[PDB]
């Protein structure tokens, strides 16, 4: 729900792909760098379908 | 053919092909049999091969049959050691 | 608004959610989560305007 | 009866995952010590990550120990220690692997985007997939009771669930877990029963996840991999030599970061072995499980997850993925600053000495040796290393007609290397020729160019056949010729004709040559006057030939003797008649298309000369006097601040509106710089009063700047207007205009106020310059490696449609024609004409041939012709629907390569092209090309129908259109915002305009035509390059668009699985066998779709030019899971593997070679 559609609903599709602003719309303990990779994967290449196939997983 | 080389072209379609063709005659001449058939005039085998083409010699159905010539030549006329060595195991 | 989202409620919350904010792993306890605030804008080894 | 067991030729190279016993068979031995080399020896250890018997021997040929020496036990081991003695390469080559304990995950195919491990297993990544094998939450692994399959479960729920039932439903945790999860996992059974459960009465609201997974499982069980080796239970060791440990300077080892890795999961793997066999705590024991995990993962990939360290580096450890994720330093060539060598022709190049010493180094001792005076080699050796005379002399012989390449930094299109005949220069410098000069894009301010020697036999004739600068005489982009004289040439020119009345004039007549004569002989002037001579002419027509023309023309002393120049053809004189401006590349233009190529060549070379030479005779300078002020100035300035001033006291007393009084009176200023421009210009144009005969006459300004501008050679309207007028309006940081433009100028004196204010200009020149010069570039790099794959081939196909081309006329409401864009076109078919016959069907619109499209008068204005864009080819290109546009004068050659150059030419003038309903600049070419949907999408109407209102906002909603007739209707979505433009009732065609505002070219492609959107995006991408000013064909945008338009989507019933969306390539050679196959009935119809140049870049068949540009780690996974292979015709995978380019030179052994892959 709040992740699902903050995510989507503000990157459409952030222009430049604003990185530095759903990062911290994130709960769990922050400042990680697990987390870093699993977004800079789905915003772009495999634009659409990418966007439900973050979700799903 | 020190400048175009153009002059070649429209005798063999595909400049590309031309390279190869001309890469090939400059390869019969820089190493084994020489024999040039235009004036040498203090050229390198890059051109001479041009030079041919240009000429109106030397094209791709020539040196292949040439070739075909060539293998008939060292094989047909040097049969009797190869006959002799067939006999070699029955 | 801004109270409306905020998720602690007094003083302890408050240190500790910020505690885990800044250093996630170890357990936020009651020495950690106040010094750790107070060694951020509060103290002149961890903080300095000059 | 072949079948050979060596290291020969090979068709292919396959990807695929490996089993334990595939790393066994590179094995040769395993690595089970973390030491490495000696502490006193330095000496390989016995079992270590440099093992001698395990990967190969320190040195050559000599053992480790010493027992065995020389050549003489090359295939015998050593008896004390099995070390093969061989090479010392063989260390490099030679593999060995690590037997783990306890299984390990594979980081990869573990976690990268997609759940390769999971999504094969239907499991969640880092939630579940996580839990499970860190040691935290046991899983099952298929139970006949109460529990699933695949569920997960706490220790608390394992013995709950073990008490109920157990000792019939057993599952593990951990690594060997999750590997006898996917071992257990049958592909087949469940590729059966998932096929037959997701069809089973089900809309839209599935079909998603169920076409996905299962394309995904048939994949992979078509792959041939086994599951099994998802996660490793044998990692493979790196040879030593590539990450080696060599010893620096004086001590101070160097060693690899995989050496640390290696040493790591060595270590961790020991102690884990170890624990398996002394007392073994739970805790413990899965801990060091999950250490031994961060040691591979790490090693694998680092990526990731915190990023090990150590090795005092503050930095992270290079894994082997990071080596490979993401110039080519060669022999044989140079570099140094380059110089103009005006005596020099158009295909040579100024050599330094000893460079050309140093390059040409093995092929000067070969000759040495050759004729005589070396003993030897070493003797050679030693004979040009003391440059003893002689060899210099052997050096003009091994130079003679053995090209050498020139190559400048920015390479920018194909003219960025030239071949040239090198020619010995006494100096450390390069010489090269000024009219090449201008390809390169090169200046003399000190930039250097390197210089390549091409080593091969038929390296030297690609070098002279394709290129030689002779070649290259008309510039790959556009037709028109590339050598072109430039400033000092074209100014000399410019001199040699300028009419001038009397002035040791009259017309006293002679004979062509010997008015030479008359020049240098002093008497007559040169500029006059004009005086009359015999010419005579030269044309040929029909038959052609030569057809002599003796007249008498009045012509100038400087026309008469550089009619000496001009080759046997041409028009004469009226080319000379002229002057010399943008006619001085005309002429050149027309010699190439009328005569050839050699006669075009040393007409340059001449014209070059001549330019030259009568240039430095005539002594054109720049005094402080040469740029004359207007006398005008101050009182245009007066009166235009009058003007202001009466604005500023209008806008004091209210009266006019005070919100934008400031540009009112920037118009003014705007205004006033006009005036200020417009008076500087009549003044420095004509002036002068001579005295002819009787006195009094008036002609153009002999002033030297004037002369300059009037005549190329650096120097235009702005600039001069900037010396002498003044500097309009200027920019502020804001973005704002100042309301006080720069009075002054150049030729005046500068207060520090404009001049501050001036500053801005410059500096944010500059830094736009430097943007937009590596934006270019940017760009470029995604159109050539999206297009570097499409090449002329199956030489000239079928077909007739294509593009109607027609002048593209802004002239609607400006006025403004261009009907130059077709030639050298291959026809469609006889495209009609007033009455009857004329143009043939596939006949190449001629150079001379496209003036006879004149003599058809302005009433044809419209000729179907062939191209890219269509054409009924496969896998290229026909060369008829292509064109010709080169160097060359004739069509294309058949298996050029179109793609590069097209990207080339188009990304070439990139470097001037100013970044911003119209965007305008290098950024609306990106997004043109990348085919985005506008900020404001107009919308069409899809079927011809009836327009009206279904039902006013009633959602939702915002309005809606119903555009229905004949049969069924369509119901689009108006969202209020933005208003309409037809009414209700009203009807529409199919594809009419329904908001008149921007256009989206995947709407015009998907329902207007392909025809029509790649007209839209050619006719759009060029109305960016008008206002720039930057002249490029239609084809090669025509190029780009033709793979832009690669794949499609078909929507109907066939062999294909419908909703998968797949290139016309497979889908049309597929159709044409499927009509007359079987039956029509097993396939379905395609729909084109239009892609971005990088969404269409992204699709490619081979997965190792994938590897190259996209994300590696990604591809080389996902091409790694289903047993790809590369087979393998594409250019760029074709590069890094070493082996002759599928395209010109090549082809044809790719041609051969692609044939006789058809044995098996
Ligand atoms: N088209 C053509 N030209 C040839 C051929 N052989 C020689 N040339 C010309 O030879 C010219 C150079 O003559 P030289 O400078 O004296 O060198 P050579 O000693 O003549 O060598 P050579 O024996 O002729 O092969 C070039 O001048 P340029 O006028 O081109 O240079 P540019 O127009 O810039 O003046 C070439 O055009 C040929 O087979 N075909
Ligand atoms: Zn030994
Ligand atoms: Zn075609």
């Amino acid at each position: 729900q709040s992740q699902l559609k903050l995510l989507v609903t503000r990157g459409k599709e952030q222009g430049y792909l604003t990185y530095a602003e759903v990062n911290d719309h994130l709960p769990e303990d922050i400042v990680d760098s697990d987390q870093i990779e699993d977004i800079i994967q789905m915003i772009n290449d495999m634009g659409i379908q990418v966007m439900e196939e973050a979700p799903d997983a | 053919a020190r400048v175009t080389v153009q002059d070649a072209v429209e005798k063999i379609g595909n400049r590309f092909d031309l390279v190869l063709v001309a890469a090939r005659r400059a390869r019969q001449m820089q190493v084994g049999g020489k024999d040039p058939l235009v004036p040498e005039e203090n050229d390198k085998t890059t051109v001479i091969a041009l030079r041919e083409i240009e000429e109106g010699l030397i094209n791709n159905q020539i040196l292949d049959v040439r070739e075909r010539q060539e293998q008939q030549e060292q094989e047909a006329a040097e049969l009797q050691a190869v006959t002799a060595i067939a006999e070699g195991r029955r | 608004e801004t109270l409306r989202v905020d998720p602690t409620n007094d003083r302890l919350s408050a240190l500790v959610e910020i505690y885990r904010m800044m250093r996630p792993g170890e357990p936020p306890t009651r020495e950690a989560a106040e010094s750790l605030f107070e060694n951020l804008f509060f103290s002149e080894d961890r903080y300095d305007l000059s | 009866l072949k079948a050979q067991t060596k290291t020969e030729e090979f068709d292919a190279i396959k990807i695929a995952l490996a089993s334990p016993d595939m790393i066994r068979s590179w094995s040769f031995g395993e690595v089970k010590k973390p030491e490495t080399i000696n502490y006193r020896t330095f000496k390989p250890e016995r079992d270590g990550l440099f093992c001698a018997r395990i990967f190969g021997p320190v040195k050559d040929y000599e053992c480790l120990c010493g027992k065995y020496k020389r050549l003489k036990h090359r295939g015998v081991i050593c008896e004390k220690c099995g070390v093969e003695v061989t090479q010392t390469k063989v260390r490099r080559e030679r593999m060995g692997h690590i037997e783990l304990a306890s299984p390990t995950a594979h980081i990869w195919f573990l976690k990268s985007l997609p759940s390769r491990i999971g999504l094969l297993l239907d499991m969640p990544l880092r939630d579940i997939e996580r839990v499970l094998y860190f040691e935290s939450y046991v899983v099952i692994e298929g139970g006949m009771t109460n529990l699933e399959r695949q569920q997960i479960l706490t220790e608390e729920q394992y013995l709950d669930a073990l008490e109920e039932f157990g000792d019939e439903f057993d599952a593990k945790m951990g690594a060997e877990a999750i590997q006898a999860l996917l071992k257990s996992m049958d592909l087949e059974q469940e590729c059966e029963q998932l096929r037959e459960e997701l069809n089973e009465t089900n809309s839209e609201t599935k079909r998603k996840k169920l076409t996905k997974r299962i394309k995904l499982l048939e994949a992979f069980v078509q792959s041939g991999n086994k599951p099994e080796w998802m996660i490793l239970t044998v990692l493979p060791v790196l040879p030593p030599d590539l990450r080696p440990l060599v010893p620096l300077d004086g001590g101070r080892f160097a060693t690899s970061d995989l050496n640390d890795l290696y040493r790591r999961v060595i270590n961790r793997n020991n102690r884990l072995k170890r624990l398996l066999d002394l007392a073994a705590p739970d805790i413990i024991v899965r801990n060091e499980k999950r250490m031994l995990q961060e040691a591979v993962d790490a090693l694998l990939d680092n990526g990731r997850r915190g990023r090990a360290i150590t090795g005092s580096n503050k930095r992270p450890l290079k894994s082997l993925a990071d080596m490979i994720k993401g110039g080519k330093r060669v022999d044989y060539s140079g570099r140094s600053v380059i110089t103009v060598g005006p005596y020099l022709r158009l295909h040579q190049c100024g050599l330094p000495k000893k460079m050309a010493l140093e390059l040409f180094k093995p092929f000067i001792y070969g000759k040495l040796e050759l004729r005589g005076l070396a003993t030897t080699i070493k003797a050679a050796k030693k004979m040009v290393e003391r440059e003893e005379a002689v060899v210099w002399d052997i050096l003009d012989e091994v130079i003679r007609e053995h090209p050498v390449l020139l190559n400048r930094a920015p390479t920018l299109h194909r003219l960025g290397i030239q071949a040239f005949e090198p020619v010995l220069i006494e100096g450390k410098a390069i010489q090269l020729h000024p009219l090449v000069c201008a390809a390169y894009n090169a200046d003399f301010d000190g930039d250097q160019m390197a210089v390549h020697v091409p080593l091969t036999l038929e390296a030297q004739l690609e070098a002279r056949a394709l290129m030689m600068s002779t070649n290259n005489i008309l510039s790959p982009a556009n037709g028109e010729p590339i050598i072109v004289p430039s400033q000092d040439v074209v100014l000399g020119l410019y001199y040699m004709t300028r009419d001038c009345v009397n002035a040791k004039g009259e017309g006293m007549v002679l004979t062509g040559p010997k008015e030479a004569e008359r020049l240098y002989r002093s008497g007559l002037a040169s500029l006059h006057a004009r005086v009359k001579v015999r010419i005579t002419e030269y044309e040929k027509d029909a038959n052609g030939e030569l057809v002599a023309k003796t007249s008498l023309k009045d012509t100038t002393v400087g026309r008469a003797i550089l009619w000496m120049i001009v080759p046997k053809g041409l028009p004469y004189s009226i080319v000379n008649q002229a002057l010399g401006k943008k006619a001085i590349s005309k002429m050149l233009n027309t010699c190439y298309r009328i005569l050839g190529l050699k006669p075009t060549v040393i007409f340059a070379d001449q014209i070059m000369y001549t330019g030259f030479a009568y240039a430095a005779r005539s002594g054109a300078s720049v005094g402080i006097d040469d740029m004359v002020i207007p006398e005008k100035k101050h009182e245009i300035i007066s009166e235009a601040e009058a003007e202001v001033a009466e604005i500023q006291e209008q806008f004091q007393s209210g009266l006019v509106t005070a919100g934008e009084r400031y540009n009112k009176v920037i118009d003014i200023w705007a205004a006033a710089n006009d005036r200020v421009s417009k008076a500087m210009m009549d003044n420095l144009q004509t002036e002068t009063v001579i005295n002819r005969d009787g006195q009094e006459e008036k002609q153009v300004s002999f002033n030297s700047i004037y002369m300059m501008a009037d005549s190329g050679a650096r120097g235009s309207a702005a600039q001069i207007r900037q010396l002498a007028g003044m500097r309009g309006l200027m920019a502020k940081p804001d973005g704002s205009i100042i309301e006080t433009p720069i009075t002054a100028n150049f030729r005046e004196g500068l207060n520090v106020l404009q001049y501050f204010i001036s500053t801005h200009g410059a500096r944010k020149g500059l830094a736009d310059t430097a943007l937009k010069t590596a934006n270019s570039g940017y760009l470029t790099r995604r159109l050539v490696d999206v297009a570097q794959d499409l090449v002329v081939t199956e030489d000239d196909c079928g077909t007739h449609e294509g593009i109607m081309m027609t002048p593209v006329i802004e002239g609607g409401d400006v006025k403004e024609p261009l009907r130059d864009r077709v030639l050298g076109r291959v026809t469609a078919e006889d495209v009609l004409k007033p009455g009857t016959a004329d143009i043939l069907v596939p006949r190449n619109t001629l150079l001379h041939e496209q003036w006879c499209d004149l003599l058809e008068e302005n009433s044809v204005d419209a000729v179907k012709v062939r191209s890219v864009v269509s054409c009924d080819t496969d896998f290229g290109v026909c060369a008829h629907c292509y064109g010709r546009d080169l160097a060359r004068g004739h069509i294309i050659n058949k298996g050029e390569a179109i793609g590069v150059i097209a990207a080339q030419s188009i990304g070439e003038p990139g470097t001037q092209l100013t970044m911003r309903d119209i965007t305008g600049g290098l950024p609306r070419v990106a997004d043109l090309f990348e085919a985005r949907r506008p900020k404001e999408p107009a919308i069409l109407a899809e079927i011809s129908g009836i327009v009206s209102f279904g039902k006013e906002t009633k959602g939702k909603r915002r309005l809606v259109i119903t555009p229905v007739d004949g049969s069924d209707p369509y119901e689009e979505m108006i969202p209020k915002w933005r208003q309409l433009n037809v009414f209700e009732g009203e009807r529409v065609e199919r594809g009419d305009v329904i908001s008149d505002g921007p256009e989206a070219p995947h709407d015009i492609l998907r329902l207007r035509g392909v025809h029509a959107v790649t007209r839209y995006i050619v006719n759009e991408v060029q109305d960016v390059y008008r206002l720039q000013g930057v002249k490029i064909n239609d084809k090669h945008i025509e190029v780009i668009v033709r793979q832009m338009l690669r794949k499609a989507t078909i929507v109907n019933a066939g062999s294909s699985d419908f909703l998968e969306g797949e290139q016309v390539e497979y889908s049309r050679v597929k159709i044409a066998n499927r009509e007359l196959e079987a039956n029509g009935k097993v396939g379905a119809t395609y729909s084109r779709d239009l892609l971005g140049i990088t969404k269409a870049s992204l699709a490619t068949e081979s997965f190792i030019s994938a590897a190259s540009f996209q994300e590696t780690t990604r591809v080389l996974t996902e091409a790694a899971v289903a047993g790809k292979r590369d087979e393998l015709r594409g250019l760029k995978e074709n590069v890094i593997v070493g082996r002759l380019i599928p395209a010109g030179t090549g082809y044809a052994y790719h041609q051969d070679r692609m044939r006789r892959r058809a044995a098996g």
